[PDB]
């Protein structure tokens, strides 16, 4: 099956992309994210191990772009990444989850390029706050250090590390909040208020927090959000009301923060569990989502309800069918608009673009 | 243990 429907993808990408790279990894990645700096360009991807050995890294890769891709850092991580996230104000620190429940601070200039080969892992910061490992990682983009985080555990753990020298010390949560009832899959803050951010949960809900707020048990607003389990949520860099949620359900749900009772849209296309949504850095009405179908999805909004002559729902705009296993993470490139980088569980990274014609 | 990842990655040398 998976065989047959990457044969057929393959023979159409000349008309599908203007831009499809292939790289197989040494080991799988569960995490990507492309660094915002860029010096044909030279643009920086972060990545992680998943191995069934210990030889894990926090990895930093170089890929040239028209205006092949490198290993250019490899740093010793305790376990494999579960998740890694550069913090906006500066990008040189990335903030690692541990399956033993640390999230981990780097700043990956203050490292060797090639790791130590004793296999000790030197983290600038170790922030400690969980009782269980997790994935949902968040830099608020208005608050320089103030770092959220999800786990397995229930709960979501804060860290303020702005005042704290970065030289191995260990610092607790300075809030953690208690609504969920079940595994916390993802932690986003908004991208314009620094005092509200999103969670979601295998409670099927989608929880508003306001950090102003002296409740830290009850959020802002619950929301009844799907069917299943919430993986992934997102929030909206042009438009201050609107996020989307990702579930086992297989669909997207898009929400408006000033009523929540009712659900926006549905995106229905994947064939099963969602874990990955992202909006377009670049455009308003542009969202992806991916999981373990195998497939990335873009949506365009702004094309719900129009006439169509089906394959799809008029707002799906495009099938990205290069993965053939399930897809662990993806980001969209801050820099080239249309660009995204996607990893899968069978050690392939993707660097691609959707054809021009397609989206234009 | 956490099903959102495979029990068994291989290494690609």
């Amino acid at each position: 099956v998976i065989n047959e429907e990457y044969k057929i993808w393959k023979k159409n990408t000349p008309f599908l992309y203007d831009l499809v790279m292939t790289h197989a990894l040494e080991w799988p990645s569960l995490t990507a994210q492309w660094l915002p700096d860029v010096t044909f360009s030279i643009h920086r991807l972060v990545l992680g191990t998943h191995t069934s050995d210990e030889q894990n890294h926090l990895v930093i890769a170089s890929v040239q772009l028209p205006n092949k891709i490198e290993i250019e850092i490899k740093i010793n991580h305790e376990g494999e990444v579960n998740r890694a996230r550069y913090m906006p104000q500066n990008p040189c620190i990335i903030a690692t989850k541990t399956p033993s429940s640390d999230v981990l601070v780097f700043d990956y200039t203050k490292h060797p390029s090639k790791p130590d080969p004793s296999g000790e892992c030197n983290p600038d910061l170790r922030l400690r706050g969980h009782q269980k490992e997790g994935y949902g990682l968040s830099w608020n983009p208005n608050l320089s250090g103030h770092l959220l985080s999800a786990s397995d555990d229930h709960t979501i753990c804060l860290w303020d590390i702005s005042a704290v020298p970065k030289e191995g010390k260990v610092v607790d949560a300075k809030t953690i909040f208690t609504g969920h009832t079940a595994v916390v899959e993802d932690v986003s803050w908004h991208l314009l208020h620094e005092s509200l951010f999103g969670s979601v949960a295998d409670d099927q809900k989608l929880m508003i927090w306001d950090t102003r707020s002296n409740n830290t048990s009850k959020p802002s607003h619950s929301v009844d959000a799907h069917t299943a389990e919430v993986n992934c949520l997102s929030f909206n860099p042009y438009s201050e009301f609107i996020l989307a949620t990702g579930s086992a359900d297989k669909t997207v749900a898009l929400w408006d923060l000033r009523n929540l009772k009712l659900k926006l849209h549905s995106f229905e296309s994947h064939k099963d569990e969602i874990f990955q949504v992202q909006w377009s850095p670049h455009n308003e009405t542009i969202l992806a989502s991916s999981g373990t179908d195998r497939r990335l999805n873009v949506w365009d909004l702004s094309k719900i309800g129009e006439e169509q002559s089906e394959d799809g729902p008029p707002e799906l705009l495009f099938i990205h069918g290069g993965h053939t296993a399930k897809i662990s993470d993806f980001s969209w490139n801050p820099n080239e608009p249309w660009v995204i980088c996607s990893v899968s569980e069978d050690n392939i990274m993707q660097v691609w673009q959707m054809a021009e014609n397609i989206y234009n | 243990m956490s099903r959102r990842k495979q029990s068994n990655p291989r290494q690609i040398k």
